[PDB]
């Protein structure tokens, strides 16, 4: 009932902030974002 | 005689059906040079067109040779 509930929200706070969602695995963006010397594809992983 | 005289009036039908044969001959061959040149001209209008098919050839295999690195300097050639 209580910890149930607490349980539930808890439950799915974890399963969605945990969702992998998409983060900058990308080469569009700088692939045509900052237009540099040619080579294959360098994501600015600093 | 007088047969004879038909005989060459009918030669003079034939020649000059024979005549007309000729000059429609030539026209023919005429027509198949002309002919030669519009088939020359097409050929090249393709010729044109294989000429696009390598520029998306060229694009398709340096995309799939930047698309399949899975493991250098600036030397290309503009024309």
């Amino acid at each position: 009932l209580l910890s149930a509930h607490l349980e539930q929200i808890s439950i799915s706070c974890q399963g969605i902030d945990s969702l992998p969602f998409p983060p900058p695995k990308i080469f569009t963006n700088a692939l045509l974002s900052n237009p540099d010397i040619t080579s294959l594809i360098r994501d600015t992983e600093a | 005689s007088p047969a004879l005289l038909a005989r060459v009036n009918e030669k003079k039908a034939e020649l000059e059906n024979l005549k007309e044969l000729r000059d429609l001959s030539a026209a023919v061959a005429a027509q198949m040079e002309a002919l030669e040149q519009k088939l020359s001209t097409l050929s090249s209008g393709t010729e044109a067109i294989a000429t696009v098919l390598a520029n998306w050839h060229n694009v398709l295999r340096a995309i799939s040779m930047a698309s399949a690195k899975i493991p250098p300097q600036t030397l290309v050639r503009i024309p």
